[PDB]
């Protein structure tokens, strides 16, 4: 039980992430409302076996968000500043618009590209070997939405849900090459992910509490599924099961579509502290880690729901075909 | 024909996008006028394809604006001493080798050639815009100069 | 499964999605009978959702913990507009299928009352907001914003004006509200002020670094050069 309260008693967890280079390493970001404390902005690092408090941190009075790590291995750290700028730090070392999203594009030959979606929608991208990083390199793409999801197999293509109620798609060759919109349910979508399995399946979730299986091969979505709290964070589970999860108000609603229908497979309120914030599952153990709106951290383990091990694994492509069948049924 | 076009336009345009990225590389590669113009005289056979004219017609405006500054910078160098050394039509004779009028005339010859070089380029395509209106606006002024 | 038309979901509108799925069944006027019995579950869970919306509005925008780049007033009016839009969907799906029984009309009464009240409250916030900036500028911000100068450090004079007009133009553009000419132009001028203050910041920090390296030795060739590096700023240039 590692319930971290380093300072963050008056902070609010904005993001939680894990490290592939160190599978036992996790980095969290929070935003503070009380300035009468240690410092401003947040990036905290710690391992699973290390002391509850964050082992390593970065100290400054700079509010920092849009955090991501070097793609090959944890050697460089990138952050998208609140004023549209971008900063990069050597890990092996001691604008009228904010940036919304950030991503590394791994080019193994050299440094790895940087893409930042701003709060207006427009996308920027660049990379430079000198990391003291100079934003002089830059490219701009005419982008309308805020959270841009990229195509796992073909990283140049991307999509987004816009406030106008559509879901735009395009790619890196031209920002205007392919400017149609996904219209599965045609709602103001603010979240997108991709099924981390065989297909080119992605998901997009709207302000109207609607979740949408964008199969890249289709213009009409597969399973127009539907549930309160779909504005907020969604995720594909790091299991063979295509498990879905939404989480607000110290409450998580969980879907295991691999064993049951689109009704919620589990739901859990948490009394540790109110208003759960960002979460993290690791593939290794079901020690699920979560933050709270009070800035604290916690974790629990429910191993019986780990895996079903027969239907999730090779029947999952059949399950996606079955979802397309459910579309033919909708028709 | 239109499936032909759906596929071909998209792909040929993705290739025009390499061509447009190298229009960007035009400046992205060099810091000096004739490095840039090495790369510009590089793109001569480019003028037979009306697929570059898109990003050209796009990039031409900002390119014209940048080039106009350099010509005005040359005029400012001619009439006023620059920061790294005093350069003027008067040409303060600190040292004398040939007639002072002679040295000043050599300086003015170098500068007028530097001025004529970009002007001819703009009437063209690989280094110009085929005489658009903005070109005429820049051209009256720098012709007077 | 007619009960499942709702039970597939905890939301009326997704139950209505399943109702829309049921299109082969419209041939028989017997689902319509079960549809007629279910119209009441429709209306009732609609009522549940809007009662939750009501307790939401009763906790006005100032009460929840908002984390963003939107002023309180713009966030307030936009949250009210979004609640109004969230209510509108229901109040529009309400008629034309249950008008006959008018239970829906009984509930539409309270919903339209809430809508008019929301209109009035938005109007009040706008009375507090729209001309607030006009007063601020015409009284103490549009009277020759004093450029930033230095005596020992950089003295900011109208940082408040900077931040205010930034947020104003940004939120007005984002919400699609008309920006007055005065607001737009004092915004452009604030952009100028901010860029120039950043540059002067850099310059003063340069002098600071140079002095930080000079003073360890206190040489009498660079100390007089330091003295020569002094300049004077008259009042005429404070409006450049």
């Amino acid at each position: 039980y590692y319930w971290s309260q380093g300072d963050q008693r008056k902070k609010n967890v904005t993001s939680i992430c894990w490290n592939p280079l160190y599978p036992d390493l996790f980095a969290v970001s929070l935003g503070s409302y009380d300035f009468t404390k240690q410092r401003m902005g947040l990036i905290c690092l710690y391992s699973l076996k290390n002391t509850t408090h964050p082992e390593y941190a970065f100290n400054c009075e700079a509010g920092v968000m849009c955090l991501d790590f070097h793609p090959k291995s944890a050697a460089l750290l990138a952050v998208g500043l609140y004023d549209g700028t971008v900063l990069v730090y050597d890990i092996r070392n001691k604008h009228t618009d904010p940036v919304w999203q950030v991503k590394w594009n791994p080019d193994t030959s050299k440094n790895y590209n940087f893409y930042s979606i701003s709060s207006d929608g427009r996308v920027m991208n660049w990379i430079l070997m000198k990391n003291k990083n100079e934003e002089e390199s830059t490219l701009i793409g005419l982008a309308c939405g805020l959270c841009f999801d990229f195509n796992k197999f073909e990283p140049h293509i991307f999509l987004v849900g816009t406030e106008e109620g559509k879901i735009h798609k395009c790619s890196r060759a031209y920002s205007g090459q392919y400017q149609e919109t996904y219209n599965g349910h045609l709602l103001a979508v603010y979240k997108v992910k991709w099924n981390n399995f065989h297909p080119r399946t992605f998901i997009s979730a709207s302000a109207d509490w609607t979740v949408r299986i964008w199969d890249s091969k289709y213009t009409s979505q597969i399973i127009c599924f539907d549930l309160s709290m779909m504005v907020v964070d969604a995720v594909w589970a790091p299991y063979s099961s295509t498990v879905f999860a939404c989480a607000t108000m110290d409450k998580v609603q969980v879907y295991d579509l691999n064993v049951d229908k689109l009704n919620k497979l589990a739901e859990q309120k948490i009394v540790k502290q109110p208003k759960l914030t960002n979460l993290s599952f690791n593939y290794k153990d079901p020690i699920l880690l979560v933050g709270d709106s009070h800035g604290g951290v916690t974790l629990v383990k429910l191993s019986p729901n780990l895996c079903k091990s027969g239907p999730e694994i090779k029947q999952t492509e059949d399950k996606k075909a079955m979802e397309e069948f459910k579309n033919v049924k909708i028709e | 024909f239109d499936d032909d076009f759906y596929e071909f336009r998209s792909k040929i345009k993705e290739l025009e996008r390499r061509l447009a990225s190298v229009i960007t590389q035009g400046f992205d590669d060099y810091d000096t006028i004739y490095g840039r113009f090495k790369l510009l005289d590089n793109f001569e056979g480019l003028l037979t394809r009306p697929i570059i004219a898109d990003e050209l017609e796009k990039k031409h405006i900002v390119l014209l604006e940048m080039y106009k500054q350099d010509l005005k910078q040359v005029q400012s160098i001619f009439l006023e001493g620059k920061q790294f050394v005093d350069s003027m039509h008067e040409n303060a004779p600190l040292f004398l080798n040939m007639p002072p009028i002679a040295g000043a005339l050599t300086w003015c010859k170098s500068l007028r050639d530097r001025i004529q070089e970009p002007i001819e380029k703009l009437a063209q395509l690989g280094q110009g815009i085929t005489e658009r209106e903005e070109y005429k606006d820049v051209q009256k002024l720098y012709t007077s100069i | 499964f007619i009960d499942n038309n709702f039970n597939r979901f905890r939301n009326i509108e997704y139950s209505l999605k399943l109702l829309h799925k049921f299109q082969s069944t419209i041939k028989r006027d017997s689902l319509k009978h079960n549809l007629t019995s279910r119209y009441n579950a429709i209306l009732h869970n609609y009522a549940t959702e809007l009662d939750t919306i009501q307790r939401v509005f009763q906790d006005q925008k100032s009460n929840p913990p908002l984390v963003r780049n939107m002023p309180p007033e713009a966030g307030k009016i936009i949250w009210a507009r979004h609640l109004f839009q969230k209510i509108t969907g229901p109040i529009n799906i309400f008629p034309e299928n249950v008008i006959n029984s008018t239970e829906i009309r009984r509930y539409y009464g309270s919903y339209n009352t809430l809508g008019k009240q929301l209109t009035i409250y938005e109007m009040w916030f706008y009375q507090d907001w729209v001309n607030k900036i006009e007063q601020s500028k015409a009284a103490l911000q549009a009277t020759l914003i004093v450029r930033h100068d230095e005596n020992k450090k950089l003295y900011v004079n109208f940082d408040l004006e900077i931040m205010q007009l930034i947020r104003e133009a940004k939120c007005l553009d984002r919400q699609g509200i008309e920006i007055p000419e005065s607001a737009r132009i004092i915004l452009l001028q604030e952009d100028k002020f901010k860029t120039y203050y950043n540059e002067l910041l850099y310059a003063l920090k340069e002098y600071e670094r140079i002095n930080s390296k000079i003073k360890p030795i206190c040489k009498n060739l660079l100390l007089p050069h330091i003295e020569d590096l002094d300049l004077k700023l008259r009042p005429g240039m404070v409006t450049l």
